[PDB]
């Protein structure tokens, strides 16, 4: 066991990879986020006094519905979330993922196989080839996610909820919001991509003077 | 393999003059230019085995015979270059279809084959022949169609290619769309803006999408036919002219590469007379009649749209008065402005073209050979002309009819494999029970042994040579001739 | 769901102008290189017709898909 | 409404397209039997090369079954005089190119198997004609799948 | 039990694709692709509240799929193992 | 290349009988060569060589039934690989 390899510079750079990433995974991957609202139409008896609605980590929105009132003869109509960020979250996620393998991998080879990893400089040179690839991947996916979270603030706000509802359009029915979700978990996780996206920007270098490029 | 050389060696020197003329024998030769020196340095190291003091001595001689059609065939292009010789050897030094079959064969296969899990298929057994060829080769068998298909692997290696792009493109994986972009329509809208309920659903057994409304259409799909198409029932109200216009697309397309390859073959054996009649009234015909649809298809899909869905013209019939001279006052209004008068314009040329070719090359002819110098018979000519030109004239229509060929094995591809699925596996996917696991095992062995025979063998074999023919005729009767001779040299293939 | 009908015309436009007229520049010198140009070239043409007329021919419908009543319902749901 | 007789001519397309392309392959199968019979008692070693033609029309009788089945899974009680006929005309153009089709591939079969036990080259060119023979029944098909979802 | 090679190279090229086009198909459905409707084997019933019942038959299916790509899968492995012998 | 037909030539070669036979074996073996028909006149079942070539196809027959016991036999039939040349001195007589 090579535990100064690990040690060393490059096994901390490679440490913090493997838990920057799954971090991240248990921030997006496990979040689930709830949305109250409350309509009170022209006549009370009507009222929509508490709705409730809970989405998943991967924002497939436009699936999620609720049983809106009408105010008119104290009907429903469903109505569904806006549009979907699945494309940039579940891209996010996966590329995480990858992440935290490759960096248990390299670890475990650091640990174990150290000396066949720096043999003819050929893992040095697979290391720069997944950096750079890791680089460029992380470098689309914290855009991509902060775009989709902020996205996602906007369609699961309840204030767009509301002025695209058409009960609003009504006399007297009048729509208010209860409780908002939880947006520490999506900036933790865009903060821990960029993060993320440092360090591997950080590791090329390490791995250029490894694979004696420099 | 001694003994066979030798037969062969002095059956070849039974060819050769004998001591009737000459004690030194006479030998007479096709070769090709490159070559003459090898052969030569050949000829010197037989004369070192042989020990005789004087050298055999090689002389060109300027010739009139004919000489063969030699390709320089490769491992690669042996599939291809035997498929396109099938139906005839190309002249000596003209414009060679295989090069650009290679492609087009395994493309227009692939239009009508397209099917993505078919061409992974295909591929796969094309790829285990690549890779095991040098042991089949070496393990000879009597097995005719085997041995066919084995020499086609290559060719059925790029028909697999192809059929899996167009797999694509079609949306088709066992009859079954992928949905990987995601489709441009959106059911919500109806119910938003449009007039739908729940009371609407329950009413309407089919109901039926309209993308007039404003969120209903999203945009074209990025890649290939939109997945929503696969479980709407309307599918073939669309896929039906779609794959026509593509077809007929693609067919006038290749005619005119076709006859453009024609003027390079007139180009390069100098016949002026041949590229100023012949060649250029072709292509005008050709380009003012069909060309002009294809045209015409295109610039209907740009610009007609679903609110002027209502006065959509149809090219269909917009074609039949362009040729009857039937524009009316009634019914579906132009296309364009001007139409009446390009229409006409275009009609005029196309019937001028006619006279082009028929009356002036045999005029031209009789004038230069035999008012000129002075066996020449004006009346066979003027006949042969007038048959050249009927047989061409009635080629364009009755070709780029047969290119419908390709929407038609198409579409007979696409409904096989949807019926086999709905008739063999959603047997074992449509069970409630858990116990359906356990059916799905024969279910789906009797899918793919039919999968495999019905539509793999006997649909790719029927669109195979389908391609070939539309390659023969209605691509090659515009550039090829092929009455040439195979080049058969003195090569010892005794080695079987 | 807004597939605009400009990131895949022109993404898949230059991908196959590259195909079709780099590629002849970039193939190795040698006996195949007039065979391996002709098919980089008719490749490009015929799998950019190909994807062009289907692009077109859905671009501009007159006439929306049919869905029996049982897909319209599951589609609302699950598609966007 | 409409009428209680609607259903007859839907139903008579899908019997139709079932029967005549059945007809058609069966003359197929049984010209195409009779030739590789004939050849067989001298060349045994080209049977499993001449039985195509018997799998062409067994192809025949495919797309009428095919037909068939869209047809007879298409007919509903409120079946309109429109969709009825649409039905009926579907069934006559397969029924009658199957039976056209498989009339031309049992012949060609017949006379090709013989030709080549005779010829080896002429199996290619037997080939070449049994698949536009096929093509007619394909063409039937083509027109059915038109016109019963129109 | 020893047989043909010809029989054992068909069974496991059998295997092998109905292993992988079943493990496809359960994952599709599994993922719910409203492609695959059709083969669900719902009622008129399924339709009264939500998605969720048709969700749950999807996944019905796809765990029937799963077992017939575990059967292929064993099927597959008696193959090899007959080629192994012969 | 593929692109078009090669050119092709027509050729005359003179060449000393005794040197002849070993001069057209270089050319089968090279296989770029293709040689005609000059003495039409007199069929080919009377032109000079047809006793070698009749001597040959008799070695042929032999070889082909010491084959056929060969297959009748149990015994494999090796393969090597090499192509040697047919002698063109008079070895006809010790391989007959
Ligand atoms: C798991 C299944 C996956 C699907 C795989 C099969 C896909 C279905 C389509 C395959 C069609 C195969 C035919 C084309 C290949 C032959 C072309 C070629 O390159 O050879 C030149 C062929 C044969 O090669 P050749 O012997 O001429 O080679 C040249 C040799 N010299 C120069 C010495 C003469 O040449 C021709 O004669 C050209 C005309 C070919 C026309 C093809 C006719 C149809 C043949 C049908 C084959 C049998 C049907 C399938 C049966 C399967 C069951 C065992
Ligand atoms: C799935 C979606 C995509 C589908 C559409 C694209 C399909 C393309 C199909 C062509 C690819 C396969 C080519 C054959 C591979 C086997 C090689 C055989 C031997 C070989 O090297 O052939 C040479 C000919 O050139 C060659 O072998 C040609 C190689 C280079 C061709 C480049 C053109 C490829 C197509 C365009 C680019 C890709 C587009 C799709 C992304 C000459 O034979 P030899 O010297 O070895 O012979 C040895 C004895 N004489
Ligand atoms: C080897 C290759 C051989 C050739 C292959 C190609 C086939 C060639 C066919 C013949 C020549 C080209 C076609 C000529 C016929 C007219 C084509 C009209 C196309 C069309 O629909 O355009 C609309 C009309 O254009 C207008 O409104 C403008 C006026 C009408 C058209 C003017 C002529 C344009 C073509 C010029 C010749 C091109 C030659 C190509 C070889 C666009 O108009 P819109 O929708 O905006 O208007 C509508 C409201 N008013
Ligand atoms: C509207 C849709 C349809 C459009 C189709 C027409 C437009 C595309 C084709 C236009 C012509 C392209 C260029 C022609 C060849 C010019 C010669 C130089 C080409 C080049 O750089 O490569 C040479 C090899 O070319 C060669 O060996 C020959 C290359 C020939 C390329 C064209 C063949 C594909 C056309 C067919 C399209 C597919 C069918 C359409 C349905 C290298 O020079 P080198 O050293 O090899 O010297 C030559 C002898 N060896
Ligand atoms: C022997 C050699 C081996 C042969 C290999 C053959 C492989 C064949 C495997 C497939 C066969 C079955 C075909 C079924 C295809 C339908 C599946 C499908 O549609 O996929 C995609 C769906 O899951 C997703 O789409 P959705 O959930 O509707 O929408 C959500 C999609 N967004 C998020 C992109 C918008
Ligand atoms: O889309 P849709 O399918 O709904 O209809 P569309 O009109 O909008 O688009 C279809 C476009 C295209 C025209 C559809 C292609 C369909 C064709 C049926 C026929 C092509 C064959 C031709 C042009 C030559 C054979 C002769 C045929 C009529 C007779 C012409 C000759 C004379 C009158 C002498
Ligand atoms: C009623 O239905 C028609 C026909 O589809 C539609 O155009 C219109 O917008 C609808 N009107 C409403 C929802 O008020």
């Amino acid at each position: 066991g090579q535990f100064r390899v690990v040690k060393e510079p490059l096994g901390f750079v490679k440490v913090l990879q493997w838990v920057f990433a799954i971090f991240a995974f248990a921030t997006c991957g496990s979040y689930t986020g709830e949305l109250r609202l409350s309509v009170e139409c022209a006549n009370k008896t009507e009222s929509a006094l508490n709705i409730e609605v809970e989405f998943e980590y991967p924002f497939r929105l436009h699936q999620v519905y609720f049983d809106a009132p009408s105010c008119v003869k104290g009907g429903t109509t469903k109505i569904f979330l806006v549009g979907d960020y699945s494309s940039s979250a579940e891209f996010f996620v996966t590329v995480a993922v990858f992440a935290f393998l490759y960096s248990m991998g390299a670890l475990a080879t650091y640990i174990f196989l150290q000396n066949k990893y720096r043999e003819n400089n050929k893992g040095p040179m697979m290391d720069f080839l997944a950096t750079a690839v890791f680089a460029f991947m992380w470098l689309v996916s914290s855009s991509a996610w902060a775009k989709g979270l902020s996205d996602v603030k906007m369609a699961t706000d309840p204030e767009n909820i509301i002025k695209e509802m058409p009960m609003c359009r009504q006399t007297g029915n009048t729509c208010k919001e209860l409780r908002d979700p939880v947006t520490s978990g999506l900036n933790t996780s865009v903060v821990f991509g960029f993060l993320n996206l440092v360090l591997w920007v950080g590791n090329l270098w390490f791995v250029f003077k490894e694979t004696g490029w420099a | 393999i001694k003994v066979r050389k030798m037969k062969a060696i002095y059956h070849t020197l039974n060819l050769c003059n004998i001591d009737v003329t000459q004690k030194c024998l006479i030998a007479e030769v096709w070769c090709p230019v490159t070559d003459l020196d090898s052969i030569q340095f050949a000829l010197r190291r037989g004369t070192e085995h042989s020990g005789s003091t004087v050298p055999s001595i090689l002389n060109r001689m300027q010739t009139n015979q004919t000489p063969p059609t030699y390709n320089k065939t490769n491992k690669f292009t042996h599939g291809f270059q035997n498929i396109v010789d099938a139906y005839g050897i190309g002249t000596y030094r003209e414009i060679n279809p295989a090069p650009y079959t290679v492609i087009t064969f395994p493309f227009l296969f692939a239009v009508m084959f397209g099917d993505f899990g078919h061409g992974i298929l295909m591929t796969l057994f094309a790829v285990w022949m690549v890779l095991r060829e040098s042991r089949i080769l070496s393990q000879k068998n009597e097995n005719e169609m085997f041995s066919m298909v084995f020499s086609g692997r290559y060719i059925i290696l790029l028909m697999g290619l192809f059929s899996i792009y167009t797999g694509l493109i079609y949306n088709d994986c066992f009859s079954k769309s992928l949905n990987i972009f995601g489709s441009s329509w959106s059911v919500r809208p109806m119910f938003t803006i449009g007039n739908w309920t729940e009371e609407t659903l329950l009413g309407s057994s089919v109901l039926q999408l309209n993308p007039a409304i404003p969120g209903v259409f999203g945009g074209p799909y990025p890649f290939g036919i939109d997945p929503i198409w696969n479980i709407a029932t309307n599918k073939l109200t669309f896929l039906n002219s779609f794959k026509m216009k593509m077809s007929v697309i693609l067919g006038i397309i290749h005619m005119l590469f076709g006859v453009s390859l024609s003027l390079f073959n007139h180009i390069y054996f100098k016949k002026p007379l041949n590229i100023y009649f012949g060649f250029i009234p072709e292509i005008i015909f050709m380009s003012s009649l069909f060309g002009y649809l294809v045209i015409l298809i295109f610039y209907k899909w740009t610009a007609y749209d679903a609110h002027s869905s209502r006065n959509a013209p149809s090219l269909l019939i917009h074609f039949i008065n362009m040729f009857l001279f039937s524009y009316p006052e009634s019914g579906n209004a132009m296309l364009y402005s001007g139409q009446k008068g390009i229409q006409c314009f275009l009609i005029v040329v196309a019937m001028l073209c006619v006279p082009w070719m028929l009356l002036f090359k045999p005029l031209i002819l009789r004038h230069q050979y035999l008012r000129k110098k002075h066996v020449f018979d004006f009346g066979d000519t003027m006949v042969h002309q007038a048959i050249h030109t009927i047989e061409y004239c009635l080629g364009c229509i009755s070709n780029t009819a047969s290119y419908l060929r390709l929407w038609a094995l198409s579409l007979a591809h696409a409904q096989l494999s949807e019926v086999l699925w709905t008739m063999v596996i959603h047997i074992g996917l449509h069970v409630r029970s858990l116990a359906g696991g356990l059916g799905l095992f024969f279910i789906f062995a009797a899918f793919a042994t039919l999968t495999v025979a019905i539509l793999l063998i006997m649909e790719g074999l029927s669109a195979f040579l389908h391609a070939l023919r539309l390659h023969w005729v209605e691509f090659q009767n515009k550039f090829y001739t092929g009455t040439g001779f195979k080049f058969l040299p003195f090569s010892f293939e005794h080695i079987r | 769901t807004a597939h605009s009908f400009a990131l895949p015309v022109i993404i898949f436009t230059t991908f196959w102008g590259l195909i079709g007229i780099a590629g002849p520049w970039f193939v190795p010198k040698g006996p195949n290189r007039g065979v391996i140009i002709t098919m980089l070239v008719a490749t490009a043409v015929c799998c950019y017709l190909f994807w062009l007329i289907a692009i077109l021919a859905q671009l501009n419908p007159l006439f929306g898909p049919q869905l029996k009543n049982e897909t319209i319902w599951y589609v609302r749901f699950l598609w966007e | 409404n409409n009428p209680e007789y609607s259903s007859f001519f839907g139903v008579m397309g899908a019997s139709s397209a079932m029967v005549f392309s059945a007809m058609g392959a069966a003359y197929g199968t049984a010209k195409s039997g009779t030739g590789i019979a004939a050849m067989s008692v001298m060349r045994p070693e080209l049977i499993m090369k001449s039985i195509i033609p018997v799998v062409m029309a067994g192809i025949i009788a495919i797309y009428g079954l095919v037909v068939a089945v869209l047809i007879a899974n298409s007919l509903t009680d409120g079946i309109t005089l429109y969709r009825s006929f649409l039905q009926l005309g579907a069934g006559l153009s397969v029924g009658l190119s199957g039976l056209a089709a498989g009339f031309a591939i049992g012949i060609v079969g017949d006379a090709g198997v013989r030709g080549t036990a005779q010829q080896p080259r002429l199996f290619v060119g037997m080939i070449l004609i049994l698949i536009f023979a096929e093509v007619l029944g394909l063409y039937g098909l083509i027109v059915a799948l038109i016109l019963s979802t129109k | 039990l020893c047989c043909g090679p010809k029989l054992a190279a068909c069974g496991i090229v059998l295997s092998a694709w109905g292993v992988i086009m079943l493990i496809m198909l359960g994952i599709f459905f599994n993922v719910h692709s409203a492609v695959l409707i059709e083969d669900v084997p719902f009622t008129e019933k399924d339709f009264e509240n939500g998605p969720q019942n048709i969700y749950n038959l999807y996944e019905q299916v796809s765990y029937n799929c799963f077992i017939a790509a575990g059967l292929y899968l064993l099927l597959g492995g008696f193959s090899f193992c007959q080629v192994r012998l012969n | 290349e593929l692109f078009r037909s090669e050119e092709m030539t027509l050729a005359q070669l003179f060449l000393q009988s005794e040197a002849a036979y070993c001069c057209v074996s270089e050319l089968e073996e090279l296989g770029k060569v293709q040689f005609r028909d000059l003495n039409p006149d007199v069929n080919v079942f009377q032109r000079k060589f047809v006793n070698e070539v009749r001597r040959c196809e008799e070695m042929d027959r032999k070889l082909r039934f010491v084959e056929k016991e060969i297959r009748k036999a149990n015994i494999p039939i090796m393969d090597t690989g090499e192509n040697p040349e047919v002698p063109f001195p008079r070895d006809m007589i010790d391989l007959e």
